[PDB]
C-alpha cells in the first residue's frame, strides 16, 4: 500500500495512489515551476522508487581540457548566401591519462535544413577510417 | 518528507528547462515500457 503526495508553498501538486493494480505502470509528474521548492512524501507499507530529473540545454561548453575535438567546414559552391554543398571536417584527439582508449562515437547534428550525402558516407565507410556510419533524425553517427 | 534539490546551472539557454518526477509501483518497473530504448545513446554493434 502506498499513497504519495507532492506539496509546494502554494498548494498540493499531486496525490497519487499505488496498490496491486498500480504496480507496473509508471507515474509521470511535471513541475509547472522549474525553480520552485517542492517536497514529496510516501506513506504506507512497501518499497518504492523516486526519480527526479532535470532537462535543459547548454551552449557547447568547450572551456576545459577534455577529449579534444575541433570541428569546422568549408564551402565549394557558395552562391548568394546559402551554399548548396557543404564540406565538414573534424579533428579528434585523446588527452586523458588512461593507458589506451576504447571504441568511440562521434555525433554531428545537421545544420538545420540540410541532409546527408549517402555516397560520401559510403566512401568514408569503404575507406578504412570509420568502421560504421549511421544517419537518423538529422544526426549523423560515426563509430571509430 | 524529502524536498527536491534542483539547481539549474548558470549560462543556461532560456526556455529549455523541465523538471520531471518518475514513480514506479515496483522496484523493477521502469525498465519495462522503455525496453527498446533503455538508453538514448545510439546502437550499431554486436555488444550494443
Ligand atoms: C487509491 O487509488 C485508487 C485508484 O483509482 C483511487 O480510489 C484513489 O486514488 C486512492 N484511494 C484512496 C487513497 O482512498
Ligand atoms: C522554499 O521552501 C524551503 C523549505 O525549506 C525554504 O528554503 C524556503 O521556505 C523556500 N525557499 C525559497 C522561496 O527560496
Ligand atoms: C598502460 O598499459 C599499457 C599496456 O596496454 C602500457 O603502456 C603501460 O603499462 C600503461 N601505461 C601507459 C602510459 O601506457
Ligand atoms: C544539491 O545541493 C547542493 C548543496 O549541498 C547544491 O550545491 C547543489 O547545487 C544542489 N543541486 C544539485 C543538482 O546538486
Amino acid at each position: 500500500h502506498h499513497n504519495v503526495f507532492l506539496r509546494s508553498e502554494y498548494g498540493d501538486v499531486g496525490q497519487l495512489n499505488l496498490s496491486e493494480h498500480n504496480r507496473l505502470v509508471v507515474q509521470r509528474l511535471q513541475l509547472p515551476e522549474v525553480s520552485g521548492n517542492y517536497s514529496i512524501s510516501i506513506n504506507g507499507t512497501g518499497c518504492c522508487l523516486v526519480q527526479s530529473t532535470i532537462r535543459y540545454n547548454i551552449p557547447v561548453p568547450k572551456e576545459n581540457s577534455a577529449f579534444y575535438v575541433a570541428a569546422d567546414s568549408v564551402s565549394k559552391n557558395c552562391l548568394n548566401g546559402v551554399a548548396y554543398t557543404i564540406t565538414i571536417t573534424v579533428s579528434v584527439s585523446y588527452r586523458g591519462l588512461r593507458n589506451e582508449t576504447n571504441m568511440v562515437i562521434i555525433d554531428i547534428q545537421m545544420l538545420s535544413g540540410y541532409q546527408a550525402d549517402y555516397p560520401s558516407l559510403r566512401q568514408l565507410e569503404n575507406s578504412q577510417q570509420v568502421s560504421k556510419t549511421e544517419e537518423q533524425d538529422n544526426h549523423v553517427f560515426l563509430y571509430l | 518528507e524529502m524536498p527536491i534539490n534542483l539547481t539549474l546551472p548558470e549560462n543556461i539557454v532560456q526556455g529549455s528547462a523541465s523538471a520531471f518526477v518518475t514513480f514506479v509501483g515496483d522496484v523493477l518497473g521502469l525498465p519495462l515500457s522503455n525496453l527498446q530504448n533503455l538508453l538514448q545513446m545510439p546502437y550499431g554493434c554486436g555488444e550494443q
